[PDB]
């Protein structure tokens, strides 16, 4: 249900 | 009311929880094995991941170890009982060029839910700090599960950037504590 992109995921390293 | 779209958390599918093993011979393995802490969110992972050491960076028998809340990082565990690890072997080289790229790579994994539906399936993961060479796994509740075990394997593979030549081998828990491959890909 809740799934996400890893390019998504890394823009909220920082 | 305000749009949640600004001031809210972006929730994950599953809470993780991070643990840490302390390689210490005076104390058995599990008293070795400590609780970090938990998140369920995207952020409070980025929160958790930039504050702590990098894997290369820890000692010779260290583990850091992802996994469900509920679920613990043994094979006694209920829902790992039943299952086993695909597991990646890496040599003393690939600590600088791979281990903290493939274990981030195995993080997003796990909280990405990347699987589709097979991601239920998916207990957690753990990365082991060796001397003679590191390792990284994930971990699987079921063995006998064929289309769950291969679907996970094949795209993990395919997101670590894995060459074809390049074999990895599932191997149950059980096959393990008492290895040969369940299924390779
Ligand atoms: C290592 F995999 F590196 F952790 S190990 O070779 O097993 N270290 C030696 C010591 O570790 C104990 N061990 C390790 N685990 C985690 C595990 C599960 C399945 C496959 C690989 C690692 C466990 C244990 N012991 C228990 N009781 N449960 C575990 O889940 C082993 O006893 C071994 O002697």
């Amino acid at each position: 249900k809740k799934r996400y992109d890893r390019e998504f995921l890394l823009g909220f390293q920082f | 009311v305000a749009n949640p779209e600004h001031y809210i958390k972006h929730p994950l599918q599953n809470r993780w929880a991070l643990w840490f093993f302390k390689n210490d011979k005076s104390k058995t393995w599990q008293a070795n094995l400590r609780l970090i802490s938990k998140f369920d969110t995207v952020e409070d992972f980025w929160a958790l991941y930039n504050h702590i050491q990098l894997s290369s960076n820890l000692m010779p028998g260290c583990d850091y170890s992802l996994f469900k809340d509920g679920i613990e990082p043994m094979w006694e565990d209920e829902k790992n009982k039943r299952g086993g690890r695909w597991l990646i072997t890496l040599n003393k080289q690939q600590r600088r060029s791979d281990l903290d790229r493939f274990w981030l790579e195995t993080l997003l994994c796990l909280i990405g839910e990347s699987f589709d539906d097979y991601s239920d399936d998916v207990c957690g993961a753990v990365v082991n700090v060796r001397a003679k060479g590191d390792k990284i796994a994930i971990w699987t509740t079921e063995c006998e599960n064929r289309e769950a075990v291969t679907h996970i394997g094949r795209v993990y593979k395919e997101r670590l950037g894995l060459p074809p030549k390049i074999v990895i081998g599932y191997q149950s828990h059980a096959d393990t504590a008492t290895t040969k491959n369940r299924f390779v890909v």
